[PDB]
């Protein structure tokens, strides 16, 4: 019945304020108790507060109480959170939920609906297409494409225009110290194979408009 | 806060196995205890609250009980649905606080990782920074050691892995590990290689090139 769907700006600068918003259909908005949860990539969930519809009172959490505002648009049925001075440690995905309580004295929330969630970045980076390299060397041989340096994400790889699918692994992008990301993606195939036959990865980045065609063989 | 501990943090599985997970808090929360099931890019999904009793349109196979400080999760009957990752929630008391998890991934059969080494390319040596790549291939389990050996001695720090979630097709991971370098440091040494640890193999697998050759 309830349904919960979060939008946000996908990227904050540091210092800046994160904004997301929640949108609450199939229920009485002013009925029920709402808040939002994050989770840090490699951290664990964490609450940040919940307060409730019918009069917009309601919880936070000590540790981010000091920078958050939580505030309802009833003209929209929206829960709207408010992050000030943020940081790239505030880099997260944002789930909207329902905050359910009951007598025990009262206890602390449970979350009995959650949204999708929405991921948001905190980043200084600037836009930055990738540079990309050729990974180049038994009955399989491997083949790759480093795709490095870019911000933001996503990239997104393929092999021979998408003529290239079984083998293919595509690694998670990873945060450099830079603040730019890289990944790889790599392909097996017949050793034989080489030499008489082309490899091309080609690689797309929307963000800044770029799409790099990688021929990959063996120096 | 209250802290929250699940163990372990990962397991393998079957259809049809019954899998328990366990949670355990710092301090006593009765019996208020919720218990969360994530698959990835999706909304969680609230599975049992109050430590035993079942949220609504739960399969019944899923089971909670405990108090206290002690708490389990079972599931009876393993079903390919419930691949995913479990997490534990007190709410006794402000702030709610929730474990880091426990991941239920597809149990087959040991294989060794496919070693594959990529010397950095000319292109690359240009830019003046490189990375040295080391690929572990369709692999099981996920566990696995990846060393840097450079002239023979171990290379620690400048190295970052990535690994796959569990292939669809067979339930396999693969693994990179990238060693980053200035070219200056890069052109320093010759031999390059890297070690491969896996219960797959009785001995450690090595792969390496010389630079330039």
């Amino acid at each position: 019945q309830v349904q919960l769907q979060e939008s946000g700006p996908g990227l904050v600068k540091p210092s800046e304020t994160l904004s997301v918003t929640c949108a609450v259909s199939g229920v009485s908005f002013s009925s029920f108790w709402w808040g939002w949860i994050r989770q840090s990539p490699g951290k664990g969930l964490e609450w940040i507060g919940t307060i409730y519809g019918s009069s917009g009172r309601g919880e936070y959490n000590p540790s981010l109480k000091s920078r958050t505002t939580i505030s309802r648009d009833t003209s929209k049925s929206q829960i709207s959170l408010e992050l000030t001075s943020v940081t790239a440690a505030d880099t997260a995905i944002y789930y909207c939920s329902r905050g359910l309580f009951q007598p025990a004295t009262l206890t602390s929330y449970w979350f009995d609906v959650w949204g999708p969630g929405v991921p948001v970045t905190v980043s200084s980076a600037s836009t930055k297409g990738p540079s990309v390299f050729p990974l180049a060397p038994e009955s399989t041989a491997a083949l790759g494409c480093l795709v490095k340096d870019y911000f933001p994400e996503p990239v997104t790889v393929s092999w021979n225009s998408g003529s290239l699918t079984s083998g293919v692994h595509t690694f998670p992008a990873v945060l450099q110290s830079s603040g730019l990301y890289s990944l790889s993606s790599v392909v097996t195939v017949p050793s034989s194979s080489l030499g008489t036959q082309t490899y091309v990865c080609n690689v797309n980045h929307k963000p800044s408009n770029t799409k790099v065609d990688k021929r990959v063989e063996i120096k | 806060d209250i802290q929250v501990t699940q163990s372990p943090s990962s397991l393998s599985a079957s259809v049809g196995d019954t899998v328990t997970i366990s949670c355990r808090t710092s301090q006593s929360i009765s019996t208020w205890l919720a218990w969360y099931q994530v698959k990835p890019g999706k909304a969680p999904k609230l599975l049992i609250y109050t430590a035993s009793s079942l949220a609504s349109g739960v399969p019944s196979r899923f089971s909670g009980s405990g108090s206290g400080t002690d708490f389990t999760l079972t599931i009876s009957s393993l079903q390919s649905e419930d691949f995913a990752t479990y997490y534990c929630q007190q709410y006794i008391s402000l702030p709610p606080t929730f474990g880091l998890g426990t991941k239920v991934e597809i149990k087959r059969a040991v294989a060794a990782p496919s070693v594959f080494i990529f010397p950095p390319s000319e292109d690359q040596v240009k830019s003046g920074t490189v990375s040295v790549v080391c690929l572990l291939n369709n692999f099981y389990p996920r566990e696995a050691s990846v060393k840097w050996k450079v002239d023979g001695v171990l290379k620690t720090g400048n190295s970052q892995e990535s690994v796959t979630e569990q292939d669809s097709k067979d339930n396999t991971y693969s693994l990179s590990s990238t060693l980053t370098l200035s070219n200056t440091d890069y052109q320093s040494h010759n031999v390059y290689a890297c070690e491969v640890t896996h219960q797959g193999l009785s001995s450690p697998v090595t792969k390496s090139f010389n630079r330039g050759e």
